[PDB]
Parts: C-alpha cells; structure tokens; sequence
C-alpha cells in the first residue's frame, strides 16, 4: 500500500475546521440503501479522526481485515465501526462502511465531499422522513 | 462458528487466549471474546437492537452513568443480546491494539431472522 | 398530522367521532383512534419494534395468554410506542368495516429517524 | 373496476390445497429490497385468504384508500397489512404489501407464482441468512 497515496485521498479531513467539527457529526443511514438493509443503526456517530501520525500502525493492524476490500479507515465511531475510503481501481476514493458484524459496504458512490456535505450535527432535530 | 451466515471474526481461536494491547483476551467454545475481566461496567438492557447510538443511551442509563471517556472505553454488545458492556478499547478495538471480533450486534440480528432456531447465548453477571 | 413524513390516515376526523361496524370510534386530536373502550387487553411492552410477528409474542406474555381468536381480534400498536391492545376487528380494520387509522408502528419508527425530537404520547391505563 | 378480473388474477389462491396451507406460511421480507427499507418486519404472517363472496363488499372498504395505486387486497395478515395484487396496465398481476403507515410497495415484480414459491412456513426453523 501506499500510504503517501492514501494521505492524498483523505488530507482534508485533517483540516480545519472539519478536522474538529465531524467528530460532533453523524451518518444518515437512511440516505444509503444498501447500507441501511445491512446494519440497524440509524445513524452513524463519528467519534475521532485518525491522524496522520498513527495510519501507519493502524494499517499494520487493519490490513489483514482490509485489504481484500481495498478500503482504508479513517475515521472512527462510537462502536468498532469504521468509515473507510476505497484505494483500488474500482473504488477509489468512494466512501465506505465497515464493521465486523456485517461487512463492508460501499456509500452509494459518494467521494469524501459528498459524504461529508449529507453529515448532520449530532444534536440535529432536522425533520426526516420515511 | 457463523452469525447471520458470516464467519465468525477470529474464529480460529475459539478455546484459545489471545494478546492485545490492553491484556490478554480468551475466546470462549463458539469463538465470542470473554471481555468480562476488562468491563467497567456490564448491564442487562431490554430492548436492544444493535443500534449504537440507540443502545448506547439504554445502557447508560442502566449503568448510572452520564458521561464516559470515549478515548478509553467503548461500549460492547454481549452475544447474549441483552448486555451491554464498557470495555477498554486497548482490547476491543482493533484501532487501539485490540482484537477483532464479532459481538451482539450480529446475533441481534440473527435472532430476528431465525425466530424459531435463536442463538440464546448465557448472560455475564451484571457489574 | 403526519408521522415519518406520511399524512396519518383519516387524520381529517381529528377531535370527531366515526361509526364503524362494531360501534363509534372517537379520534383525538392528533389524528389517532381511542380503542380504549374496545380493547380486551391493554399491555405495556418494553421494546416493541412495529414488527408485529416479533412484537405479538410479547405482548401476548404481558397479556398472560397464549392463544386469541384471529378471526375476531387484532393486536394494535398505541400510538405511544409502548402499549399494545386486543381490539375487534370490527372497529379496527377495513376489511371488517373498521376504521382506517394510522397506528404506533409509524411512531416507533419516526422516533428512530428522529430521536433529538420524538413524538412522545400518554399512555393508556393497562388493563 | 372489474370484480371478474380480479377473481380471474386471484383464483388460484382458492384452490385446495393452497388455500388452507397458505395461512400457515409467511413472507421473508429480506428477499424484498424496497420492503425490507420500508417497514421493520422481518416476516409477514399470513392469516386470511379474502373469499370471493366477499370481494365486493371488501373492494366497497378499500376503494378509497386503494384505487389510485391499483392493487387490490386478497389476503389478510397478522396485523393490519394486506398482500394486494395489481390491476393497472402497468402492475397487472404483480404483487403488493400496503399498510397504512408505511404505504404500498411492490415485491419485486414477482407474480403471484413467483410470490407463493418463496414463502416459508411460519414455523420453518430454514436457517436464513444477512
């Protein structure tokens, strides 16, 4: 793997102020089809950022986990899921879901951009619907 | 050793000890991690679903406590679906140097689709 | 009077009462039936989903019965997302000639969707 | 709409020996993408087949809810919901789940062959998979 590589795919989120701010966010699982008929979780919580000092160790533990898949994590939550993003040919840069109750699963396509634009506070009591 | 038709993660070591970063770890008979030397706090919740931010809340409450440090601890689903656990991510987390496993959120959700052939897995006693 | 963003159903007779095969149902005023003058069985769950084959069992334990008459009877989810009740079809559904109504499964649901802003109704007395 | 059209897309549903096994048996809702989105049922237990002799008087109940999707209701379940086939140009034959807080949802396209194949018995211990 390349890890330069990978520091070029996710470099954003360790800029401020998303660097601090999406870790008070959350996932809505409901907008992603095929990740809401995976998990029950109506909402994912995004808990840390991994930072760019560590990927190298957290790799040397996730890699026997991940790399069929061609994701790499970057982000933790509030269980042992992780949000990944794609570092293959088919899946680059494509966001994912992963955990090791239920699997991996692609977010529908979005990049990072368009994953991190559908995030919601936390707190939010924005009005969703069926 | 499956839950909901997927491989049971670390499987291969059921009966068998393994090391983490936080403590060594056993895996029990059917290939589940006996956390319980770990938990800082273990309580039996009604309801659960396998829904994080849902059951966290249930168990917190259960567990009288407000706030936790998240840096530290997370929180574990029991595969006997009606647990929850604070368990320091030093052997939980794979993230922090703990061992990959699958836990009750995967039985959860087995149970709801094999109602007449559950997995009814014993309880830890509550801390 | 919408639940999960669906019109609740015959919500225009809100605060009215309408006729139905087995006797006059009262709406409140939020759009939900009152069976509380029709139900046999009236039994707070700890849990319910709005999955009836998962949530019937429970009730029925609550209930301290094994068996009901399935030709006669209905188990209906109150809008409290707490209770569930024994009703005649008769005034429950429409191929009966009951009333069309929306009931707590949606609530149950919305809450999940919704859960810094739940819909949070009285409970009835049990029974 | 005609009455004689529905009885000829539902007259099977009469016939021994489906007729008294059918309310024995239940939808896997999981082999249903779009319904396994829309509602939390994992199973739908089925409890009535709708006789013909009623059908008119039935119809007369559900008209007003049912006829701008174009299914008609012919079997009762556990709880409210109804299994429903369609009658429009477009959903003819097909088959339906409709409640009244979730809506109506096609399965799939099956037909009402196709609908019956897959259903288990309701105490099937099938071991059933994510």
């Amino acid at each position: 793997i390349s890890l330069s590589d990978i520091e070029n795919l996710i470099q954003h989120i360790w800029e401020e102020p998303i660097f601090s701010d999406v870790t008070s966010k959350k996932v809505v699982v409901s907008l992603y089809g095929t990740l809401s008929k995976k998990i029950p979780d109506k909402f994912i919580i995004i808990e840390e950022v991994f930072p760019k000092d560590e990927l190298e160790d957290i790799w040397s533990n996730y890699e026997e986990y991940l790399d069929e898949y061609l994701i790499f994590p970057f982000l933790g939550t509030l269980g042992e899921a992780v949000i990944c993003i794609g570092y293959g040919n088919d899946n680059k840069g494509k966001i994912f879901y992963f955990d090791f109750d239920f699997g991996a699963c692609e977010l529908d396509g979005d990049n990072l951009e368009a994953f991190l634009e559908k995030l919601l506070e936390s707190g939010s009591t924005e009005n969703l619907y069926f | 050793k499956t839950v909901g038709g997927r491989k049971i993660i670390n499987s291969e070591f059921a009966g068998k000890t393994v090391t983490t970063k936080g403590g060594d770890v056993r895996f029990d008979s059917d290939g589940f991690p006996d956390f319980t030397p770990y938990s800082k706090k273990t309580v039996r919740v009604i309801g659960l679903t396998g829904d994080m931010a849902n059951d966290v809340p249930l168990a917190m409450a259960r567990a009288k406590i407000t706030k936790y440090d998240k840096s530290k601890y997370v929180w574990h689903h029991h595969q006997d679906g009606k647990t929850m656990m604070l368990i320091p991510k030093s052997v939980h987390s794979v993230r922090n140097g703990g061992v990959a496993h699958t836990g009750g959120r995967s039985v959860i959700q087995h149970n709801l689709l094999n109602p007449n052939n559950k997995l009814n897995y014993s309880s830890p006693e509550e801390l």
